[PDB]
């Protein structure tokens, strides 16, 4: 969202065509410095770098070094090889490499989620065994003519005795013959195991759901091989895992080398589409302020996790030895302490946002077993 | 460990000594029913 | 000298725990951390349904034969007292055979008094050793400073050691 | 009526026992009771800044409605939340049992958390952004070897290396250090004291 | 040549197993499985029978 153009860009003319974060940042500097700014997209369309095949600078920094550019207000990261050939001020915005993962889908329990600790094949076989016991309990107690009037067990009582036995409330009638207590006694051992398994399996669901943690660090991304992660195939993010000594990122590098599905993607928007396809199985490594803006766009199903594993900064660049460098440098320090860089951040990343932020909130929101979990029993 | 302890035949005969002594006991009670029945009936 | 240099600098260990692990595509270390829930299938509780239907057919069977025995148609103090006496010394036999016997437990152990070990209540012995038929009878085994840090289980070990409870089973059965 | 109501109470009481078995097993931490905005809403949770410093000048020089509420609230606040030194201000947090919070630099907040008596947490991110910087005089003959060196240490990772080594390895105590252990707890009387009442 | 001869004849195996274990007699792996306490054995609830 740094520099964009409106949809009526052919209707407009010149600097009024462009809107963006760097567009207003260029506007705030000219108010504090007093120069006539003309916005110009680089004709190459690349960030500044140097390739030693012909030892030629490209992109925006190449326009700065050679003479096409008077200033480069851009997503231009302050580095070493850029600093040697062109000036940077103090960085106006801070960022780092962060993780973009598909947001976990909204937890919606079914109305029959209470039946879930047992299988549907079990509740079907309980009701089948309910009928089979009660009919046997009717056939046994009224088997004999010798008595028949003494037994209170009809069919309509026998279905009720097996109902009170299963829900463990206990029934008022009880069998009195030997074989009547056999069918009554075995079903009592049946309802002891099934009800105690149902409760302990439900305790096992609620324990693990209380234990499942999100991924909130790069090492936590490294320790689990469930979710895969990839960067740009060509970028400073890829350089970072090589040029670092730390063994966590080195095994994150060798993982990206030797994973049999190749994790590297060509650009950023290809990596964004790979997050959408894998249904929460793919993580994506990119800069933080790119990660903040993309999760604020529709369909809103991505999110920022963890924190910045490194740090970088975007800086306003001038050509080396140019006169503009010092009054720009005073202007960047002036905009930061007046909260203008605070205000221009909160506006562009959020008002062009409207996706929800931290909608899950606490992990103990599901501690109290709320009404939507067991509303089916009331139904 | 993979504990390989198993109960020999002497342990189960003491258990068969238990159940018969429980059966002899309740038959002795059933005879104590009847000796009161000749005393009073 | 170069091989000893790589190990002191750790390179031989470095080239190993890098290579086998990072170029290792799958592993128990890789997959061990995940843990998700499991609903109970029918095979977890399938035996309770087996005993239930077995209890149903057993119920209908004895209901059948109790009916037929009444339609076709044990009560005397004489032979009942005699069968009680036959049951009396039988309980007296099965317990007195058991106590002297060293076949209470089949286990593993050493009997050499400083292996299909058969241990017993009053005499624990060994079988399938270097030589069969030798007995090492043990009680109140030596523990930390003659056990005295704990008070509870020594009364429970002494009831095992001075085994009054199988004897008081015999003595009440003798009286 | 009696049949369906029995299936009701079977599900509920089994779910009551199951959910206690989840609580007493998994000791999930207290949800961190505020954030940046939530410290402004909960007015019973006091929060204090330095009487003269960079944090004091920031809340008055703010055009954001959240921070303007924060400068308004500490203005008409009782008792006085302005502190003399940080050692007095850090002490006011640990004695007030979470009713008093403290607004300070991110560097000091991560350090106090790693020092004894270990009883603090850094919740939320940075409200503003500031930076410590290696300073040379005006017209320095060595400023250009300096700023190239600072950018060299970050690309080689040294500034990140010298930080995550120093704050962590020389950190005597921490929530990261003590979080992994988990042992059992018998129920005391105060857990079920209301049922006796 | 003598060190390589002693290793393949299991002499270094035999001299290891003798000195570290026969002058040992402390128990090794007496705990064994961690699932030995899976089944809630009789010593856990013997007091209820008492
Ligand atoms: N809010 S933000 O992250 O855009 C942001 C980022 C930055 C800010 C201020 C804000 Cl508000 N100023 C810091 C400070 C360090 C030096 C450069 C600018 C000031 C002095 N730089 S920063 O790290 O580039
Ligand atoms: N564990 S391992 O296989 O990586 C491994 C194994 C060995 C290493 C070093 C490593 Cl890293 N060095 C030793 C060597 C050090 C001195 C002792 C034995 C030789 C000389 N040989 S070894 O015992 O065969
Ligand atoms: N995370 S940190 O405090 O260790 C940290 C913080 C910073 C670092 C490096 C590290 Cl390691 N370098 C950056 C620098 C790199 C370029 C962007 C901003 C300056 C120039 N400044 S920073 O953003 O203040």
């Amino acid at each position: 969202p740094y520099v964009m153009m409106k949809k009526n860009h052919e209707m407009l003319e010149g600097n009024e065509r462009y809107e963006g974060y760097c567009v207003d940042l260029a506007a705030e500097i000219a108010k504090h410095c007093g120069f006539k700014y003309k916005l110009t997209i680089v004709g190459d369309g690349k960030y500044g770098a140097r390739d030693a095949d012909t030892k030629i600078w490209n992109g925006m920094v190449g326009e700065l070094v050679y003479g096409k550019a008077d200033i480069a207000i851009a997503p231009l990261t302050i580095t070493l090889v850029r600093e040697e050939v062109i000036d940077f001020s103090k960085p106006f915005m801070s960022l780092g490499i962060s993780i973009m993962i598909k947001k976990p889908q909204k937890s919606k329990p079914g109305v029959f989620s209470f039946l879930d600790p047992l299988a549907y094949e079990i509740w079907m076989c309980i009701v089948f065994a309910y009928i089979g016991v009660s009919v046997v309990l009717f056939l046994v107690s009224r088997f004999s003519p010798y008595s028949e009037s003494t037994n209170e067990f009809g069919i309509f009582n026998s279905l009720w005795f097996s109902l009170g036995a299963f829900m463990q409330q206990g029934c008022d009638i009880s069998p009195r013959s030997l074989s009547g207590r056999i069918v009554g006694g075995v079903w009592w051992f049946f309802t002891l195991i099934i009800i105690s398994s149902y409760t302990a399996n439900l305790a096992a669901f609620l324990t693990v759901e209380r234990m499942v943690s999100p991924i909130e660090s790069a090492e936590d991304l490294s320790k689990q091989t469930e979710i895969a992660y990839g960067t740009l195939d060509s970028g400073s993010t890829k350089e970072f895992f090589r040029r670092s000594k730390i063994a966590v990122f080195d095994k994150m590098w060798t993982y990206m080398r030797s994973a049999e599905p190749s994790v590297f993607v060509r650009t950023t928007a290809e990596g964004v589409a790979r997050v959408r396809k894998s249904k929460g199985k793919y993580a994506y490594l990119l800069e933080s302020t790119m990660n903040e803006y993309i999760e604020q766009r529709k369909p809103c199903d991505t999110m920022k996790v963890g924190g910045n594993l490194d740090s970088k900064g975007y800086g306003i660049a001038t050509p080396k030895g140019s006169s503009l460098g010092t009054p720009v440098n005073l202007a960047v320090l002036k905009l930061s302490e007046q909260g203008v860089l605070d205000k221009l951040k909160n506006k562009w990343w959020y008002d062009k946002g409207e996706c929800g932020a931290k909608d899950s909130g606490s992990k103990e929101k599901t501690s109290a077993l709320s009404l939507s979990n067991v509303a089916g029993v009331f139904y | 460990k993979k504990n390989s302890y198993s109960y020999g035949w002497s342990f189960y005969f003491g258990a068969l000594s238990f159940i018969i002594a429980e059966m002899v006991g309740v038959l002795a009670v059933h005879m104590f029913i009847d000796r009161h029945k000749q005393l009073t009936g | 000298l170069a091989v000893l240099k790589l190990s002191e600098q750790g390179v031989l260990d470095k080239l190993k725990n890098k290579w086998w692990y990072d170029k290792g595509e799958c592993g128990a270390k890789d997959s061990g951390s995940k843990e998700k829930t499991s609903a109970l299938s029918l095979s977890n509780v399938a035996g309770v349904f087996y005993i239930l239907v077995g209890g149903l057919g057993l119920a209908m069977l004895v209901a059948l034969i109790e009916f037929c025995y009444k339609s076709r148609a044990l009560f005397d103090r004489g032979v009942q007292m005699l069968l009680t006496t036959v049951g009396a010394f039988a309980a007296f036999s099965l317990m007195t055979i058991a106590v002297g016997t060293d076949y209470w437990l089949y286990s593993r152990g050493v009997c050499k008094t400083k292996v299909m070990t058969h241990s017993g209540l009053w005499r624990t012995c060994c079988l399938e050793g270097n030589f069969k038929g030798l007995c090492k009878q043990i009680d109140h085994f030596p523990e930390d400073a003659d056990y005295e840090a704990d008070t509870a289980e020594y009364f429970l070990r002494a009831v095992r050691a001075s085994s009054i409870f199988p004897i008081l089973s015999v003595i009440l059965l003798f009286m």
